[PDB]
């Protein structure tokens, strides 16, 4: 009614008395805050792995993968330049057909970038071989078109010990995997070589293992975790199948320093923590988020260290050396023991985020309503 | 110390 308009106005002064404490208090939370407007909201983040570093300068440069989201507009593949102590720019723009769901660097070459559009196709672009300035015409010409759902999604996974080896999750029920390893020279539409079908609902992530080359995990909107083997040849039946949350699973991330060990975030509000070689048992909930995850990522530098993003606006890295520890009923109140930092910066629901390979702490988030921030927590935090 | 705390409670 009139009701409704009086929620959201109240919750307009929620959000913005939230973000007013937040700025108060980022001197004694973080060592860095850098917050940028784009000129359209990105649904993705990831920090490329190179860093280049000008000789004399007491900064180094570094890359980001993002891109737009645009309803009437001509949306883009981007890449920006970040300047980080030891200001931001935009360096590529590329033509693309719809919102850019995710983007993904191949980690054997990451001139070569798979994207998710709202359409069915999945595309892989090699930004070294596009201008700098889009085209005005506004068409997208990407340099492979891979072929085989018929709807959207967001999940995309290069396996870093098999070039060229691209899955995918999509709305459709449907994982696609894909060898790009050795396409013919007048080929330029890529057929699945393997669809796998176990989930019954949309399936929201899949990732490879890091270790070894033919596992990986999927999770999906069946509330199911699911662990798959290229190996096998049933690809209807998963080799393991749990019953992960209460709701939707959005997101999943394989531990690059403990090979059996992974972690998924859902719309249950929770990130659960598991064991490959016993999958029954959950290991662990974290409890903290108001509201729905959309991204979890484990450090690539502390074993121990993880992350999670969603739609209650907030940030939350967690430590799991910290699970057990006792603690006052006032610092209980605040979370678990486990939940090491909030980040209170963003006041819209977060996108995704990405952890920086070559700078410890910093992490790149970005929202819906186009803030991008590269931001890191104060040292004291996590040392003594 | 409480340095923690505030770490844990971002909007006070």
């Amino acid at each position: 009614d009139k009701e409704a308009a009086f929620d959201d106005a109240v919750e307009e002064r929620v959000i913005n008395e939230e973000y007013k404490i937040w700025k108060k208090n980022t001197p004694f939370l973080y060592d860095l805050v850098m917050t940028h407007a784009l000129e359209w909201p990105s649904l993705t983040a990831q920090w490329l792995p190179d860093v280049t570093r000008p000789e004399g300068k007491d900064f180094s440069i570094h890359r980001l993968v993002l891109g737009t989201h645009t309803s009437d507009e001509q949306n883009h593949l981007v890449i920006a330049s970040v300047q980080l102590p030891n200001k931001i720019e935009i360096e590529i723009k590329i033509n693309h057909e719809g919102e850019v769901n995710r983007a993904r660097y191949m980690p054997q070459n990451p001139c070569i970038i798979a994207t998710k559009t709202p359409s069915s196709d999945v595309l892989v672009f090699d930004y070294t071989k596009h201008p700098s300035k889009p085209d005005p015409s506004g068409e997208c010409n990407p340099d492979l078109r891979l072929r085989g759902h018929q709807k959207e999604g967001y999940g995309l996974s290069w396996n870093p010990n098999l070039s060229g080896h691209l899955l995918s999750a999509s709305d459709d029920h449907t994982i696609c995997l894909w060898d790009i390893s050795a396409v013919p020279k007048e080929g330029k539409v890529v057929d699945a070589k393997t669809i796998f079908t176990g989930h019954t609902a949309v399936v929201e992530d899949v990732s490879w293992h890091l270790l070894h080359e033919s596992l990986f995990g999927s999770v999906a909107d069946d509330q199911k975790l699911m662990i798959w083997d290229t190996r096998s040849n049933n690809t209807s039946k998963p080799s393991h199948s749990v019953d992960a949350h209460t709701a939707e699973v959005n997101c999943l991330s394989f531990n690059p320093y403990s090979e059996f060990i992974l972690a998924t975030g859902s719309a249950d509000k929770t990130v659960a923590l598991w064991d490959l070689r016993n999958l029954k048992l959950k290991l662990h909930s974290f409890e903290s988020h108001k509201d729905e995850i959309f991204q979890v990522q484990w450090s690539p530098h502390n074993e121990t260290i993880l992350a999670s993003s969603g739609t209650d606006r907030r940030l939350n890295v967690w430590d799991l050396s910290k699970i057990g520890e006792e603690q006052s009923p006032e610092d209980a109140e605040d979370g678990p023991p486990e939940l090491l930092f909030i980040h209170g910066g963003h006041t819209a629901k977060i996108s995704d985020f990405s952890w920086n390979p070559n700078e410890p702490w910093v992490i790149c988030s970005v929202s819906e309503d186009n803030i991008m921030q590269v931001w890191q927590m104060a040292e004291n935090i996590y040392n003594d | 110390s409480e340095t923690k705390r505030a770490a844990r409670r971002p909007y006070k």
